[PDB]
This record gives structure tokens, C-alpha cells and sequence, in this order.
């Protein structure tokens, strides 16, 4: 970018900005009172 | 599970008392392991006594 004792609409410059985009997207089980009380382990729930 | 198992234990004089431990006092291996089995027959329990 040169210049000289005149002046003058000598460097224009100019600027952008740039775009960014995302998303946000997205289960589960049964089970039977027979099952879990007549299991032989008490803690099958847990 | 949903079952509900017990235990009776026959008396020795019954027919119930099917046992292999049988020997009889001439030492040979009887099959009734009961002595006499409570047949309530006096022809057999003095011989089997």
C-alpha cells in the first residue's frame, strides 16, 4: 500500500464474517411384577 | 419360584420303606430293606424277626 505528498483516495480496503450452523437431534424397557417377585435375586431391579 | 417342596419321612416297619440296605441274619443281601414290612402275618414275622 504505497502513498505519496498527495494524497488521495489511493488504498481501500474492505472486511467480510463468515457463518457457522449446528443442530440438535434425539429408548427404553419393560418388565412384569411375576418377573421381578419370582426371581431367585432380590436386586434384579437395582 | 411358585413351588413349595416338603419332606415325609416313612416309619421303618412301613411298606413305604423301599430300601436297598437289606440282609437278612444268614448274611445274604435281601431286597426288603423294611425287616418284614408290617405284613401283620405271624407266618412270616418269626421267620423274618
Amino acid at each position: 500500500p504505497a502513498l505519496t505528498e498527495n494524497g488521495g483516495r489511493v488504498n481501500r480496503v474492505g472486511f467480510t464474517r463468515i457463518q457457522l450452523i449446528g443442530s440438535i437431534k434425539k429408548f427404553f424397557y419393560e418388565w412384569t411384577q411375576e418377573a421381578m417377585d419370582f426371581d431367585t435375586d432380590e436386586e434384579l431391579d437395582s | 419360584g411358585k413351588q413349595i417342596k416338603l419332606y415325609h419321612y416313612v416309619p421303618l416297619l412301613d411298606d413305604r420303606n423301599v430300601n436297598d440296605q437289606g440282609i437278612d441274619a444268614a448274611g445274604a443281601t435281601i431286597a426288603n430293606g423294611n425287616l418284614y414290612g408290617s405284613s401283620k402275618d405271624i407266618g412270616t414275622i418269626p421267620s423274618k424277626l
